[PDB]
């Protein structure tokens, strides 16, 4: 029920700077399932799916 | 009500306050021990934190009574005094982090190892570090053929 | 040994009052000492690792920051991964290294020349947490708003973060996750040639 | 065509909403609601644009 | 830890027991055989097992 | 109010616990261990703080400059040395969660600056 | 379900809330401090001593029982407030439960 | 806190105390004129009646008792019950659920 949370320190990711609480960071998907996902959309949108 | 910490040694039947522990292993006066779990004492919040343990045990003021009061908890009662003294010892260096070394006269060592974890102890109270994460890998080791 | 050497003051020959300011070191979780310029001590040792010098390849090393400890393992166990290393701004892997990968079966320049030369570095989950990882080449280049701009590594492609049974899914990142899932356990059922 | 690029503008400008919101809390600007801290009231707002 | 101990000289296992005084800040323990009794301080980090073997030493100390 | 801290003796060096000298109604800091004794100077013995009012700029080291995980910006000009770029981040300590507040620091070497907004 | 005008404007509902809620003394209270004050009429602290020597000169309480060892505890203004409340209660409190 | 306690205190002066409800020294404030008479006579009926009313109303060896029958004891036996430190034991483990509150965004 919440964003993706902070699992590294301060990071949902290593690709991100810290404490960045974007949209793209914490977990949103701009694309749709036709124009494919971008790799961290897809490590975030398997969270979702586990 | 105050906050008293407290350690959990290997083969020794029962928790024992740290304070004691810093004692048995020949750091006896008090400042010499805020010296190895309080590496600035600027900050009073934390010293205000180790008050009270410091108090605790303000009654074992001396290495071999200390010892004595460790070896007193462990193998069988009723044991001749010398035995028990050798028992605290041993415990207290190969038992006890043997990581740091197992080798005797290891106790300074010992000692600024015991200093660090009672620092971290005292920051996850105070909140200046996270509480560890048990499913980060970071923490985990795979453990192969 | 080799911290020995530099200025690395062990820990039965300190004063207390010294551990304030100084950085702490720990060798395998053993507080072995304390050094009083770490960003010096951390670039040569990071230096020697590139270059296959007395610390192996698979020696991780962390430098938390906010506290002042720095942190070395050695242990068994770990996991880690092989990713690029970033100049200033710049991958260090030029084409002069591709080209001489593209003969790997003449100039037998293996992969392990590769990881010799300061081009690739084994960075493990513990260490990541102090990286700054390119995703590829193109968030090098200088946007208009650079995301970050201080770049560390890059990965090697986003493709390797998948297993042996979900790489063979086509188009994976057009499906959604439980069917991917799915797929990497119904493609352990499939009858084919086994052997 | 036309759809797609509607669908990419009206992205664009949810994106630039978060974006204003959090530096608006980056200012001390955000005050919280009735019933809900700072982060829990920046959380929210962010969740709903 | 446990608080019945072998009396130092009847020899009869768990014949001894304490009885912690702390309002005095004194312990005593009596072996119910032999009648025998020590009487000896204690504070309040002290146990019976902490009381017990202060009564060993004090058997030792005067055997010399 | 102020933190109060602890004070040792100066024998033992253990923590002089204070009492009162009631014949003269002043106040003593006394060793239980030896009998070494002090006159006092705050007159205050414990404080809390409820609201938990710690200003972080304290908790904040210079060093932290160094990261490149750690976000840069170029608006906010040092107050202090007049460089360009400085750092900024949020609190993250217990206690502390909200106010996404952020503080700055200084980047370039030795100037080591810090403040806040 | 409040009943009577209550169930309209609000600051009667409020009313109410506080007037359920529970209200331990730690939520009304800013910090604390234990002094040693042998004399009432000067204090350690200064702020203070204006409302103290307003006290303490009318002696409807005894000087001589007083003891030197002093509580004394701050109250913050907003937290004060919320619950609609002032010292009087508060100090009728005190009185009550420890006599 | 406009009106005053007013009441005619034993130096011949009124009481300035600014408190909202009632004096600690004088019971409930009621409003009083400058001479400190309270303006509704029953109010001053009551505080009449009020103030009667609290106007009307082994020898050589020691007595353990003494000790028993002090403030001191008493104010001892409330606060060092079990129940009592039951309750303050909850009180601070209800602080610390808030520390423990302390790590929002990240896993804990
Ligand atoms: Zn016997
Ligand atoms: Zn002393
Ligand atoms: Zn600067
Ligand atoms: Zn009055
Ligand atoms: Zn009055």
């Amino acid at each position: 029920g919440k964003r993706i949370p902070f699992g590294f320190k301060h990071r949902t990711l290593p690709h991100f700077i810290k404490d960045d609480y974007g949209p793209e960071s914490r977990g949103f998907v701009e694309n749709s399932y036709l124009a494919g996902l971008t790799p961290t959309e897809f490590f975030f949108h398997a969270m979702g799916g586990r | 009500i105050g906050q008293r910490i407290v350690a959990t040694l290997p083969y020794i039947k029962q928790e024992v306050p740290i304070i004691i522990v810093f004692r048995a292993l020949g750091f006896v006066s008090d400042r010499d021990i805020l010296e190895h779990i309080i590496y600035d004492f600027e900050d009073p919040e934390m010293m205000e934190m180790v008050k009270p343990s410091l108090d605790e045990a303000f009654v074992i003021q001396e290495q071999n009574v200390a010892l004595n009061f460790i070896g007193s908890r462990g193998a069988k009662p009723g044991v001749t005094k010398e035995k028990r003294i050798k028992y605290a010892k041993e415990v207290l260096q190969k038992e006890m982090l043997p990581h740091v070394g197992v080798s005797d006269f290891c106790e300074t060592k010992k000692a600024y190892f015991l200093g660090y974890m009672v620092h971290r102890l005292l920051l996850a109270a105070l909140g200046r570090r996270e509480l560890d994460d048990r499913d980060h890998y970071g923490n985990k080791r795979l453990d192969l053929a | 040994e080799f911290l020995e050497e530099w200025s690395m003051e062990n820990l039965e020959e300190i004063s207390p009052a010294a551990i304030a300011d100084a950085t702490k070191i720990f060798v395998n979780g053993c507080w072995v000492g304390i050094h009083k310029d770490p960003e010096q001590l951390m670039n040569t040792l990071r230096k020697l690792r590139r270059q296959m010098d007395i610390i192996v390849s698979e020696v991780s090393m962390i430098r938390d920051i906010r506290e002042r400890e720095i942190r070395i393992y050695t242990d068994a166990g770990r996991i880690c991964r092989p990713l690029l290393i970033v100049e200033k701004q710049k991958l260090l892997l030029k084409k002069r290294h591709i080209d001489q990968l593209k003969e790997r079966e003449y100039n037998n320049y293996s992969w392990q020349d590769l990881v010799a030369s300061g081009v690739v570095e084994y960075i493990d989950t513990l260490e990541e947490e102090t990286v700054m990882l390119a995703m590829t080449p193109d968030d090098l280049q200088e946007k208009e708003v650079a995301y970050c701009s201080t770049y560390t590594h890059c990965e090697i492609h986003p493709s390797m973060i998948l297993g042996v049974c979900a790489s063979i899914i086509p188009f994976p990142d057009h499906n959604q996750s439980p069917r991917n899932t799915y797929q990497s356990a119904m493609g352990k059922q499939a009858m084919g040639v086994y052997i | 065509s036309k759809t797609y690029q509607d669908i990419q503008n009206t992205i664009k400008k949810a994106k630039q909403d978060v974006i204003e919101v959090i530096e608006k809390a980056h200012n001390n600007e955000l005050e919280p609601t009735p019933g809900n801290t700072l982060r829990q009231t920046f959380e929210n707002q962010v969740n709903r644009i | 830890l446990e608080t019945q101990f072998t009396c130092p000289f009847c020899n009869h296992e768990k014949s001894c027991d304490v009885k912690m005084d702390r309002a005095r800040n004194t312990g005593v323990i009596s072996c119910t055989v032999c009648l025998e009794e020590f009487q000896t301080p204690i504070t309040y980090l002290s146990e019976p097992v902490d009381v017990y073997s202060d009564w060993i030493d004090a058997c030792e100390a005067a055997n010399q | 109010p102020g933190f109060v801290g602890i004070r040792f003796c100066q024998e033992c060096n253990n923590m002089l616990y204070p009492k009162e000298d009631k014949e003269n109604r002043i106040l003593l800091y006394a060793c239980r261990n030896c009998d070494y004794q002090q006159e006092a100077d705050n007159s205050c013995i414990y404080v809390n703080k409820i609201t938990h009012e710690v200003d972080e700029l304290t908790q904040i080291i210079a060093d932290v400059s160094q990261d490149p995980t750690l976000p840069r910006t170029e608006d906010h000009p040092c107050q202090k040395c007049g460089h360009k770029e400085a750092v900024f981040f949020q609190s993250h300590s217990a206690r502390a969660e909200d106010a996404m507040r952020l503080y700055y620091v200084c980047t370039a070497p030795h100037c080591g600056h810090r403040w806040t907004e | 379900f409040l009943l009577g005008q209550s169930a309209r404007d609000a600051e009667r509902a409020k009313d109410i809330l506080c007037r359920l809620e529970h209200t331990t003394l730690r939520k009304v209270t800013a910090n604390t401090a234990i002094y040693y004050d042998p004399n009432p009429q000067s204090t350690v602290v200064a702020e203070d001593q204006e409302w103290v020597n307003v006290y303490y000169e009318m002696p409807d309480f005894d000087v001589a029982r007083i003891s030197p060892w002093l509580l004394r505890v701050e109250l913050d203004r907003k937290h004060m407030t919320d619950r609609k409340l002032t010292m009087e209660q508060i100090a009728e409190k005190i009185n009550a439960g420890f006599g | 806190v406009q009106h005053w306690c007013r009441a005619p205190r034993p130096d011949g002066r009124l009481c300035e105390r600014q408190d909202r409800l009632k004096c600690p020294f004088h019971g409930k404030i009621v409003p009083r004129d400058d001479e400190g008479r309270p303006l509704d006579p029953e109010d001053r009926a009551r505080e009449q009646r009020r103030q009667l009313q609290k106007q009307e109303r082994y020898p050589s060896l020691t007595n353990l008792k003494a000790q028993a029958d002090t403030a001191r004891a008493r104010i001892g036996r409330k606060v060092f019950a079990k129940a009592a430190v039951r309750r303050v034991v909850a009180a601070m483990n209800r602080m610390d659920q808030k520390k423990h509150e302390k790590f929002s965004n990240q896993f804990n």
